RNA sequence: CACGGACCAAGGAGUCUAACGUCUAUGCGAGUGUUUGGGUGUAAAACCCAUACGCGUAAUGAAAGUGAACGUAGGUUGGGG
RNA sequence: GUCGAAUUUGGGUAUAGGGGCGAAAGACUAAUCGAACCAUCUAGUAGCUGGUUCCUGCCGAAGUUUCCCUCAGGAUAGCAGAAGCUCGUAUCAGUUUUAUGAGGUAAAGCGAAUGAUUAGAGGUUCCGGGGUCGAAAUGACCUUGACCUAUUCUCAAACUUUAAAUAUGUAAGAAGUCCUUGUUACUUAAUUGAACGUGGACAUUUGAAUGAAGAGCUUUUAGUGGGCCAUUUUUGGUAAGCAGAACUGGCGAUGCGGGAUGAACCGAACGUAGAGUUAAGGUGCCGGAAUACACGCUCAUCAGACACCACAAAAGGUGUUAG
RNA sequence: GCCCUGAAAAUGGAUGGCGCUCAAGCGUGUUACCUAUACUCUACCGUCAGGGUUGAUAUGAUGCCCUGACGAGUAGGCAGG
RNA sequence: GUGAUUUCUGCCCAGUGCUCUGAAUGUCAAAGUGAAGAAAUUCAACCAAGCGCGGGUAAACGGCGGGAGUAACUAUGACU
RNA sequence: GAAGACAUUGUCAGGUGGGGAGUUUGGCUGGGGCGGCACAUCUGUUAAACGAUAACGCAGAUGUCCUAAGGGGGGCUCAUGGAGAACAGAAAUCUCCAGUAGAACAAAAGGGUAAAAGCCCCCUUGAUUUUGAUUUUCAGUGUGAAUACAAACCAUGAAAGUGUGGCCUAUCGAUCCUUUAGUCCCUCGGAAUUUGAGGCUAGAGGUGCCAGAAAAGUUACCACAGGGAUAACUGGCUUGUGGCAGUCAAGCGUUCAUAGCGACAUUGCUUUUUGAUUCUUCGAUGUCGGCUCUUCCUAUCAUACCGAAGCAGAAUUCGGUAA
RNA sequence: GCGGAUUUAGCUCAGUUGGGAGAGCGCCAGACUGAAGAUCUGGAGGUCCUGUGUUCGAUCCACAGAAUUCGCACCA
RNA sequence: CGCGGGGUGGAGCAGCCCGGUAGCUCGUCGGGCUCAUAACCCGAAGGUCGUCGGUUCAAAUCCGGCCCCCGCAACCA
RNA sequence: AUGUUU
């Protein structure tokens, strides 16, 4: 016995009954894809950044 | 497919790290031996009454099999694997296409 | 998936056979010292039909060389043998229908009736009506008879076995036709429950190898191997060839 | 014009257990669980208890093994109070 | 039918269940036979059918995604409840505006590409040439074409220069803008740049509109995983109360007023009452409400009388009315 | 445009029926009127939310009181009885 | 298996069966044998029946063709 | 008497063994079966200009092929047409001109590409190593495919650069087991060495029903749980087909369209055909035909009364009221 | 209607890898015979079933058909 | 996967079983005999030994891969 | 050894 196969019926409605939520951003974001040579880079400034801001703070 | 032989390639023996020459050769699988472990005990569990106790592959589908490739670095002997994609007729030995020939 | 009717005949329950009305077992004189030297006569005193067998039997009566006293013996009556009729058992006994003869003592050419197999076994070949054993010839060097069976074949026995001088009397038996179920079911009531017989085409799958189909038909050969088990073996088992036999008999 | 039901009375169907997830209440808290057992008893109750054991306080690796502070146990941003 | 022998029959006896027995029908084997009966395993398993017991209150679905030896089932996500937690100067939005993108459908086009497609015209005789001569050559013509040129009629879901409407991405600030200069092993010819920073300045509109029974977050679980209908877009089919898709609204799950009657239509969604006003629909009588008012049309020997909806067409008529 | 011909199906029957002919038919326009669990106001019940009130005789602070809004429901969840 | 009597029972052993052959004959288990190894063990040779090889058998199971040209009207083909 | 270390008997091993035992003998599907694969996929369209989107929709394609048809660099420009040269014409080789790609790029289709992505030549192995991130399918799992980096070693070019297979969109595969490569690393748990075995990392041997059981039939002797989720009857929708009826009017009818007919077309009606569908019925609507009997319809065969004729009479034909 | 097959000189047929349309039986002509038949030589014979497209061309690489046939068409 | 056997003129076989070397029959063609045909007689043409590589003072032969055919035996992704 | 018709 056949059947239905395919629909989209009723799925707008559900998905907002919940809506459709923004993605909550946040600054600082991830640097998860960011280039390695950067990241890497980056850290070592930021090393540096926060030993120099320590011992400037007199 | 046409492969040639001696394939100037990257290998990682840990001498050479670095690209070097490489004979070319057909992997082949070996003989299945006795006294490994799935081996022995397929044997036990094959072993009394009870029949056949484990699948049979029988629904064959695939055509041709993967080429691997046994690459033997020249100076260190490392051996390294590639895989080629699907090819029913593999040659290992030169005759390379000619071209304007009649 | 039904035990089929020739593997129910072994259990032996209807398939007996029918022993009331016959008149003993019938053999030859116990192999005494008076038959391994000479001879002992007997008389026959009785010409008697067997229910069951189609030749008749001859009551014999000797005296007991050990006491005194009779002994009857049933043997099957070889033609011409006649209430009266003094039988000589022996080796020393003379060449007469109805003496029983080692069969190293008689001539080759020698027909005889209720042969031996093994000396003392009282009679084993040639025993139906009409039937008889011929003496082919002997290997007086590790005592042998060659004869010849019923059925054709050469045997070797050894030239201590006894046999009956003459031909099983009733012969011709089963030149007439019987005509008539009714005559079939008499003959078989007093032999064994073998009779009718059912073509195992006309059943079903589960009764016979035979049965089932939408025509009547065995669907696969008929010759079955020698090497094939019960419930199997029906129809022609281990036939060296089969159709309507043309030419001569006696391969060699 | 699908199925069960003529009627009435009584009976009649998410239970208990072992091991668990979340949540909640309670006791204690880096500890916790007396009740296998022992002592005791007004005797299957109630009361008391040692050594263990379980779980937690350390993880990771197949394993051999190794094993958690540069810092006011860090910096930046928001953060109730 | 048969009735004197393969006859009928009593009693005794033998053959016992995957066994017996069968002149063979899967027949008979104690009303049980294509595997007897009895007890136990056993309350066997069942994605399948039936049932599943008090009240009220609040919230409140799904027939959809993916996977499965899956298609009457389950897992999974989604829809839903409950428990809440962190805050609440507040956060965001099935909406608009402004600014800036993307699209190739409707339309349109074919004297624009591709593919179709109608006709005539002019050049190609070196047009492919034929007829006919030419004593013969295309040489003179008649001319069938096959091209080229400029036109011409009509087309495309798998054609297109162009190209909407609707729908759709992003932005409209303090996580902003501007100024100075610290870190780096990155980068640059180079303190060059990149990122992250220290310090300093800018709150009435902190940089459109409207709204905001607030926002954000977490856990855990039920049922569901047969759908169907209406407008619109749309596929197959002659078509279907057919079969399959898109958006939305509904029915399922929903009573109420209207459509006489009806799951889906119209109106409107519901605690218990009173009063008033209405919706859709109606106001001759059934039947509450004007046999109201006004302009016309129609006479039917099958008149006609409110969408969904319960049908009617081509073609005709000095019927009648108006152009 | 209206009407008529085109226009044939089987139980007797359907603008819903009766019936209706300057209609109670058709097209159009204007008012008046009728009535839903819809709208407005009020009362009562409950739910939710925001609050006031341990200053006593106040024994019901999960109590008393004020304010506003809301109430459909299968499968199903929870709560109070 | 067929199924009184009468008259017959034609061709096919390729297929599936059944059967007869057997150290000339390929494959072939365990045991046994040899070699290597320190051994587990590995390899090799040998290797019964069976199968294969060769034969028989259809009153065994069963089976038992197609096309087109051709005869003093057409037609059909004895014929090829 | 025979027979004799052979039979026999016991164990293991090979053969045979539907006689017997156990089990299996896909899914989708306008019922099922047969067919097909819409089952894992790719191109264009359906698809309604974001994305997504179904049917056993449409036109097709995939399980391959390639050491180059991968990578880099250089030089050149293709299809086609025109004009020219002995054999040589209409196709050979040579030359020029025009030539936006009308070619070619392995294959299906779509896109892309002109000092190239095409053709030729030169050099090569980036079709390499390590482990991450990301896009599509999506649960934001797997697999496949792909993208951009990082850390190496290379190739090519003068160099900038480019290359982590095929210009892009398809060309494929879990657990367990086996096997190979690597690390020469861990373990064999009373302590060692050597074999052997087990581990770690990366591949291969495959499940095409392609998230991946190991699987032949028959039942007309049949059984059970169910299903109107689903066929065989009526009924309902539809009317392709069947049947019946119109409109036009080229022609037939010697002349003459319409007495009677009537082509090419076109509009309908009916549910006495057969289809299409699967809405009702599978805890059951008794499934052909005939017999009997009643009633109804009219698309009327006869009878009543008529109109028309290619109606002189007779007979007949067409039509009306008429069941 | 589905799943298949084949289509070539008058007949039977072989092509076929992007060869090249060919062989027997026919027919014709010449041999041989007194003359036939039988043979033995040589030749012609298709625009490859039709129409349209892709290749440098094409039975052959290659699309819509046409003809001839074989198997299936079942459960009520 | 394993063990074996076979591939030779157009067709069927020998030569292979250790290198001295391509042969037998049928078939084709030419001639001869016969009045003619067959048989017969004499000639000629026809493979270089399934494909490559290997070892050989000079291999179809001996060896190793590979293509096709057959028999037996074996089968955990 | 065979060689068909008139
Ligand atoms: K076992
Ligand atoms: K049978
Ligand atoms: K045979
Ligand atoms: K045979
Ligand atoms: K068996
Ligand atoms: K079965
Ligand atoms: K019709
Ligand atoms: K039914
Ligand atoms: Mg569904
Ligand atoms: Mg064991
Ligand atoms: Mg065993
Ligand atoms: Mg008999
Ligand atoms: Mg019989
Ligand atoms: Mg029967
Ligand atoms: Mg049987
Ligand atoms: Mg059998
Ligand atoms: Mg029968
Ligand atoms: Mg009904
Ligand atoms: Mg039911
Ligand atoms: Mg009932
Ligand atoms: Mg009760
Ligand atoms: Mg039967
Ligand atoms: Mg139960
Ligand atoms: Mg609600
Ligand atoms: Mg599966
Ligand atoms: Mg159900
Ligand atoms: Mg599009
Ligand atoms: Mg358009
Ligand atoms: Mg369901
Ligand atoms: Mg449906
Ligand atoms: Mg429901
Ligand atoms: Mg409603
Ligand atoms: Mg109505
Ligand atoms: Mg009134
Ligand atoms: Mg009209
Ligand atoms: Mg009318
Ligand atoms: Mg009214
Ligand atoms: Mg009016
Ligand atoms: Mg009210
Ligand atoms: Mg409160
Ligand atoms: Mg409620
Ligand atoms: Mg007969
Ligand atoms: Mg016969
Ligand atoms: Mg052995
Ligand atoms: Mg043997
Ligand atoms: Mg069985
Ligand atoms: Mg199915
Ligand atoms: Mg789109
Ligand atoms: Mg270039
Ligand atoms: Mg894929
Ligand atoms: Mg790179
Ligand atoms: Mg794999
Ligand atoms: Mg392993
Ligand atoms: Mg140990
Ligand atoms: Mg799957
Ligand atoms: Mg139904
Ligand atoms: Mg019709
Ligand atoms: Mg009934
Ligand atoms: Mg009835
Ligand atoms: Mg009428
Ligand atoms: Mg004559
Ligand atoms: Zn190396």
């Amino acid at each position: 016995a056949k059947s239905k196969n395919h629909t989209a019926h009723n799925q707008t409605r559900k998905a907002h009954r919940n809506g459709i939520k923004k993605p909550k951003t946040y600054k600082y974001p991830s640097l998860k894809g960011v280039d390695p040579k950067f990241r890497r880079n980056h850290k070592h400034a930021l090393h540096g950044t926060a030993k120099a801001l320590a011992a400037a703070k007199k | 497919v046409n492969v040639p032989k001696t394939r100037k390639t990257y290998c990682k023996g840990k001498t050479c790290r670095k690209h070097t020459q490489h004979k070319v050769t057909q992997y082949k699988a070996g003989k299945a031996s006795l006294f490994a472990q799935g081996k022995r005990r397929y044997d036990r569990k094959q072993s009394g009454f009870g029949g056949q106790t484990k699948p049979v592959f029988h629904k064959k589908a695939k055509t041709t099999k993967k080429v691997v490739l046994r690459l033997e670095c020249v100076k260190c002997k490392t051996r390294a694997q590639l895989t080629l994609k699907r090819c029913k007729h593999f040659e290992l030995g030169g005759e390379k296409k000619q071209k304007g020939q009649a | 998936g039904r035990v089929i009717r020739n593997q129910r005949k072994g259990a032996g329950s209807i398939f007996t056979s029918h022993t009331r009305l016959r008149q003993g077992a019938a053999k030859l004189r116990t192999l005494d010292y008076a038959e391994r030297h000479g001879y002992i006569r007997g008389i026959v005193k009785q010409i008697v039909h067997d229910s069951g067998r189609g030749a008749p039997l001859a009551k014999v009566v000797f005296r007991d060389p050990y006491k005194y006293r009779l002994r009857e013996e049933i043997f099957i009556a070889n033609e011409g043998v006649h209430t009266g009729q003094f039988i000589y058992a022996g080796k020393k006994a003379s060449l007469n229908v109805g003496n029983v003869l080692p069969l190293g003592s008689v001539p080759e050419g020698t027909i005889v009736s209720n042969v031996e197999e093994k000396p003392g076994d009282r009679g084993a070949l040639a025993r139906a009506s009409g039937n008889y054993v011929i003496i082919i010839g002997h290997n007086p060097d590790e005592n042998k008879t060659r004869v010849r069976l019923p059925s054709g074949a050469k045997k070797v026995i050894s030239s201590d076995a006894r046999g009956v001088i003459g031909v099983i009397a009733g012969g011709g038996r089963v030149d007439k036709p019987l005509l008539k179920a009714g005559r079939a079911f008499h003959k078989y009531r007093l032999k064994r429950n073998s009779w009718p017989k059912t073509r195992g085409v006309a059943m079903n799958p589960v009764d016979h190898p035979h049965g089932g189909g939408n025509h009547q038909h065995i669907g696969k050969a008929s010759t079955i191997s020698r090497g094939a088990v019960s419930g199997q073996k029906a129809g022609l088992i281990a036939a060296r060839r089969t159709g309507l036999l043309r030419g001569s008999q006696k391969t060699q």
